[PDB]
Protein backbone atom coordinates (compact mmCIF):
# COMPACT_ATOMS: atom_id res chain seq x y z
CA UNK A 1 0.00 0.00 0.00
CA UNK A 2 2.79 2.26 0.50
CA UNK A 3 4.44 1.31 -2.84
CA UNK A 4 1.37 2.01 -4.84
CA UNK A 5 -1.62 3.01 -3.22
CA UNK A 6 -1.42 6.41 -0.49
CA UNK A 7 -0.84 6.10 2.81
CA UNK A 8 2.19 7.82 5.08
CA UNK A 9 3.75 6.77 8.17
CA UNK A 10 5.76 8.88 9.95
CA UNK A 11 7.95 6.60 12.42
CA UNK A 12 9.62 8.51 14.69
CA UNK A 13 12.78 7.37 16.64
CA UNK A 14 14.64 10.70 17.69
CA UNK A 15 18.38 10.05 15.84
CA UNK A 16 19.28 7.72 13.37
CA UNK A 17 22.42 7.47 11.15
CA UNK A 18 21.77 8.80 7.51
CA UNK A 19 23.12 7.62 4.20
CA UNK A 20 23.30 9.50 1.10
CA UNK A 21 22.83 8.51 -2.95
CA UNK A 22 23.03 11.69 -5.05
CA UNK A 23 21.15 10.99 -8.64
CA UNK A 24 21.76 13.07 -11.63
CA UNK A 25 18.36 15.45 -12.54
CA UNK A 26 17.90 15.09 -15.99
CA UNK A 27 17.23 11.07 -15.40
CA UNK A 28 14.29 8.93 -14.29
CA UNK A 29 15.16 7.70 -10.72
CA UNK A 30 13.38 5.54 -8.27
CA UNK A 31 13.47 4.97 -4.32
CA UNK A 32 11.86 1.87 -3.80
CA UNK A 33 14.80 -0.75 -3.90
CA UNK A 34 16.52 1.23 -1.49
CA UNK A 35 13.18 1.95 1.23
CA UNK A 36 12.17 -1.53 0.53
CA UNK A 37 15.77 -2.74 1.06
CA UNK A 38 15.59 -0.66 4.62
CA UNK A 39 12.35 -1.90 5.72
CA UNK A 40 13.10 -5.65 5.15
CA UNK A 41 15.81 -5.36 7.48
CA UNK A 42 14.04 -3.54 10.02
CA UNK A 43 15.28 -6.57 13.27
CA UNK A 44 13.70 -6.13 16.87
CA UNK A 45 17.54 -5.79 17.71
CA UNK A 46 18.66 -3.51 15.30
CA UNK A 47 17.91 -1.05 12.06
CA UNK A 48 20.59 -0.04 9.27
CA UNK A 49 21.15 3.35 8.64
CA UNK B 1 -0.54 -11.57 -13.43
CA UNK B 2 0.88 -11.75 -9.76
CA UNK B 3 4.52 -10.59 -10.64
CA UNK B 4 6.10 -11.13 -6.69
CA UNK B 5 4.11 -8.72 -4.89
CA UNK B 6 6.08 -6.36 -2.45
CA UNK B 7 5.20 -7.11 1.43
CA UNK B 8 7.83 -10.44 1.72
CA UNK B 9 11.56 -11.70 0.77
CA UNK B 10 13.44 -13.69 3.24
CA UNK B 11 16.73 -13.58 4.90
CA UNK B 12 16.61 -14.68 8.06
CA UNK B 13 18.03 -11.40 9.49
CA UNK B 14 16.54 -12.19 13.77
CA UNK B 15 18.27 -14.79 15.26
CA UNK B 16 16.42 -15.67 18.74
CA UNK B 17 17.58 -14.64 21.84
CA UNK B 18 16.80 -17.01 24.01
CA UNK B 19 17.12 -19.58 21.12
CA UNK B 20 14.47 -21.70 19.48
CA UNK B 21 16.20 -24.86 19.41
CA UNK B 22 17.20 -24.30 23.20
CA UNK B 23 13.82 -23.50 24.97
CA UNK B 24 11.71 -26.24 22.87
CA UNK B 25 14.03 -28.77 23.89
CA UNK B 26 13.74 -27.99 27.22
CA UNK B 27 9.45 -27.90 26.36
CA UNK B 28 9.44 -31.16 24.87
CA UNK B 29 10.35 -33.04 28.62
CA UNK B 30 8.07 -30.46 30.09
CA UNK B 31 5.64 -31.61 27.61
CA UNK B 32 5.63 -35.65 28.93
CA UNK B 33 3.18 -36.61 31.12
CA UNK B 34 3.18 -38.23 34.71
CA UNK B 35 5.01 -41.48 34.97
CA UNK B 36 2.62 -44.57 35.57
CA UNK B 37 2.19 -46.24 39.24
CA UNK B 38 0.63 -49.59 38.33
CA UNK B 39 1.72 -51.94 41.10
CA UNK B 40 -0.77 -52.92 44.23
CA UNK B 41 -3.74 -52.67 41.69
CA UNK B 42 -5.07 -56.24 40.28
CA UNK B 43 -4.99 -57.43 36.71
CA UNK B 44 -7.80 -59.29 34.01
CA UNK B 45 -7.21 -62.41 36.51
CA UNK B 46 -7.21 -61.46 40.01
CA UNK B 47 -3.94 -61.26 40.97
CA UNK B 48 -2.38 -57.96 42.46
CA UNK B 49 0.34 -56.91 40.22
CA UNK B 50 4.14 -55.78 41.37
CA UNK B 51 6.62 -56.98 43.56
CA UNK B 52 6.66 -58.85 46.70
CA UNK B 53 8.45 -56.92 49.69
CA UNK B 54 7.64 -54.67 52.88
CA UNK B 55 6.14 -51.32 51.85
CA UNK B 56 8.13 -49.71 53.71
CA UNK B 57 11.76 -51.12 51.87
CA UNK B 58 9.98 -50.95 48.75
CA UNK B 59 9.43 -46.62 49.63
CA UNK B 60 13.40 -46.53 50.42
CA UNK B 61 14.19 -48.44 47.34
CA UNK B 62 12.51 -46.13 45.40
CA UNK B 63 14.11 -43.64 47.12
CA UNK B 64 17.29 -45.03 46.27
CA UNK B 65 16.18 -45.34 42.51
CA UNK B 66 15.14 -41.59 42.09
CA UNK B 67 18.24 -40.26 43.69
CA UNK B 68 20.15 -42.58 41.18
CA UNK B 69 17.89 -41.06 38.20
CA UNK B 70 18.77 -37.41 39.63
CA UNK B 71 22.12 -37.76 39.77
CA UNK B 72 22.36 -39.86 35.87
CA UNK B 73 20.15 -36.59 34.77
CA UNK B 74 22.52 -34.29 36.50
CA UNK B 75 25.22 -35.65 34.25
CA UNK B 76 27.28 -36.25 36.81
CA UNK B 77 28.60 -39.11 39.62
CA UNK B 78 26.68 -38.07 43.12
CA UNK B 79 23.64 -36.05 42.95
CA UNK B 80 23.01 -33.25 44.44
CA UNK B 81 19.50 -32.54 45.13
CA UNK B 82 19.21 -36.29 46.95
CA UNK B 83 15.54 -37.83 47.96
CA UNK B 84 17.36 -40.44 50.76
CA UNK B 85 19.15 -39.92 53.65
CA UNK B 86 17.60 -36.53 54.13
CA UNK B 87 17.72 -34.82 57.52
CA UNK B 88 13.67 -36.17 58.19
CA UNK B 89 13.21 -39.70 60.25
CA UNK B 90 10.67 -40.53 57.41
CA UNK B 91 10.01 -44.20 59.26
CA UNK B 92 6.34 -44.55 58.84
CA UNK B 93 6.57 -44.21 54.67
CA UNK B 94 4.89 -46.57 53.16
CA UNK B 95 4.21 -47.41 49.34
CA UNK B 96 2.23 -49.64 47.36
CA UNK B 97 3.30 -53.15 46.29
CA UNK B 98 2.60 -56.40 45.62
CA UNK B 99 2.62 -57.79 49.08
CA UNK B 100 -1.03 -56.82 50.38
CA UNK B 101 -4.31 -57.45 48.26
CA UNK B 102 -7.45 -55.01 47.78
CA UNK B 103 -8.67 -56.70 50.86
CA UNK B 104 -6.29 -56.72 53.55
CA UNK B 105 -4.52 -60.02 53.20
CA UNK B 106 -1.37 -61.18 51.96
CA UNK B 107 -0.19 -61.84 48.70
CA UNK B 108 2.35 -65.06 49.96
CA UNK B 109 0.05 -67.24 47.51
CA UNK B 110 -1.87 -65.47 44.25
CA UNK B 111 -5.51 -64.98 44.52
CA UNK B 112 -6.63 -66.75 41.22
CA UNK B 113 -5.11 -69.89 42.91
CA UNK B 114 -6.53 -69.35 46.65
CA UNK B 115 -10.01 -69.42 44.79
CA UNK B 116 -9.13 -71.73 42.94
CA UNK B 117 -8.59 -73.91 46.51
CA UNK B 118 -11.19 -73.31 47.60
CA UNK B 119 -13.17 -74.29 45.08
CA UNK B 120 -11.60 -77.50 44.63
CA UNK B 121 -11.66 -78.34 48.25
CA UNK B 122 -15.28 -79.71 47.43
CA UNK B 123 -15.81 -81.70 44.17
CA UNK B 124 -18.49 -84.26 43.62
CA UNK B 125 -17.60 -87.92 41.58
CA UNK B 126 -20.15 -90.16 39.80
CA UNK B 127 -20.04 -93.43 41.61
CA UNK B 128 -18.35 -96.76 40.86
Amino acid sequence: WIKTGELRIRIEMGAYPYMLHYYDPRQYANAWNLTSAWLEEITPTSIPS
Amino acid sequence: PATAEPGTSNCEHYKARPGIASVQKATESAELPMKNNDEGTPDKRGNTKGALVNEHVEARDEADDATKKQAKDTEKAKAQVTYSDTGINNANELSRSGNVDNEGGSNQKPMSTRIAEATSAIVSKHPA
